[PDB]
């Protein structure tokens, strides 16, 4: 399950 | 051995073509298993190995909304990243994530990875430490305060520790006989006209996976490492791979070279010759 | 931007009056928009299929084109890409010893 990315 | 699960990710801005592309690509031990592309009729994240499909539907609804949240948070970024470099609203440009954990045979974390790349170019990247972050340039630079005040490190060595290696683990029970998977390499050597009073030899290795495989040429017993021409590994399309190598040898001393073929599905490496009809 | 590195090889070992297929192999290429055709005697092939785009560990994407064919003596096969990084397409030419 992929991470939920946060803002660059 | 070890293990990984690794999730390769591209969103890439198109002014005046349509809403950006953005797709998730997920890798069980270097192998594709799922994909998500919000180009697609339906985008929904899709099975890309068939032992992927006992997961239920609740596993492929979860997934296809995150990947959709995902796919705005990565919007927003490329209008931000537009701000950071003086960048007009007009041009195209790409982010890159890898993102995935590699875990030991005893279950622990080995590697944990979280890299960022704009336009092809590092950005910036979770340290081995996974405390610290590593930027590239002065916007990056912008990230990495942001993401140093909010404990984004913190966050992600939580997820690599816990989260990673559990769905690793999982996706594993699934599809760990399935990546052991092997096809030995079947090899033969040609032979090509040079010029005058030279020949070539050219040692193919067919069908074999996965793809790591290495051949060489030895005059005697020494390696021809200088001498050689050989191809990347390539694809042939049906799940395995091809790859030769080749040199140019005097014409009539074709049988004092041998070529080696060394490969993890061979119980030994290949030893083969020049071999002409009868 | 980096420029595309192409191969153009069959799937299986040619074999004149035998059905095949052709593979263009398009790697190391940024940014990711790609043309590719495949000529047959310098005649676009209509059907040429395309797999899914992929990238690798120093970013740059890589993707295969392929295209059934059947090879002949005398048939020239070539792969033209078209990328950013070049002023011009790039053409390679199927040699069946490679």
């Amino acid at each position: 399950s992929i991470i939920q990315f946060e803002h660059l | 051995g070890p293990h990984s699960l690794r999730y390769f990710v591209t969103a890439v801005s198109r002014p005046g073509l349509g809403e950006p592309r953005y797709m998730e690509v997920g890798y069980v031990d270097d192998t594709e298993f799922v994909r998500f592309d919000s180009d697609a009729e339906n985008p929904r994240y899709e099975p890309r190995a068939r032992w992927m499909e006992q997961e239920g539907p609740e596993y492929w609804e979860r997934e296809t909304q995150k990947a959709k949240g995902n796919e705005q948070s990565f919007r927003v970024d490329l209008r931000t990243l537009l701000g950071y470099y003086n960048q007009s609203k007009g041009g195209s440009h790409t982010i890159q994530v890898i993102s995935g954990c590699e875990v030991g045979s005893d279950g622990r974390l080995l590697r944990g990875y979280q890299q960022y790349a704009y336009d092809g170019c590092d950005y910036i990247a979770l340290n081995e430490d996974l405390k610290t972050w590593t930027a590239a340039d002065m916007a990056a630079l912008i990230t990495k305060h942001k993401w140093e005040q909010a404990g984004e490190a913190e966050r992600l060595r939580a997820y690599l520790e816990g989260t990673c290696v559990e769905w690793l683990r999982r996706y594993l029970k699934n599809g760990n006989a399935t990546l052991l998977r092997t096809d030995s390499p079947k090899a033969h050597v040609t032979h090509h006209s040079r010029p005058e009073d030279k020949v070539t030899l050219r040692c193919w290795a067919l069908g074999f996976y996965p793809a790591d495989i290495t051949l060489t040429w030895q005059l005697n017993g020494e390696e021809l490492i200088q001498d050689m021409e050989l191809v990347e590994t390539r694809p042939a399309g049906d799940g395995t791979f091809q790859k030769w190598a080749s040199v140019v040898v005097p014409l009539g001393k074709e049988q004092y070279y041998t070529c080696h073929v060394y490969h993890q599905g061979l119980p030994e490496p290949l030893t083969l010759r020049w071999e002409p009809p009868p | 931007q980096k420029t595309p590195q192409i191969q153009v090889y069959s799937r299986h070992p040619p074999e004149n009056g035998k059905p095949n297929i052709l593979n263009c192999y398009v790697t190391q290429f940024h940014p990711p928009h790609i043309e590719i055709q495949m000529l047959k005697n310098g005649k676009k092939i209509p059907k040429v299929e395309m797999s899914d785009m992929s990238f690798s560990k120093d970013w740059s994407f890589y993707i295969l084109a392929h295209t059934e064919f059947t090879p002949t003596e005398t048939d020239t096969y070539a792969c033209r890409v078209k990328h950013d990084s070049m002023a011009e397409p790039k053409t390679v030419y199927w040699d069946r010893d490679m």
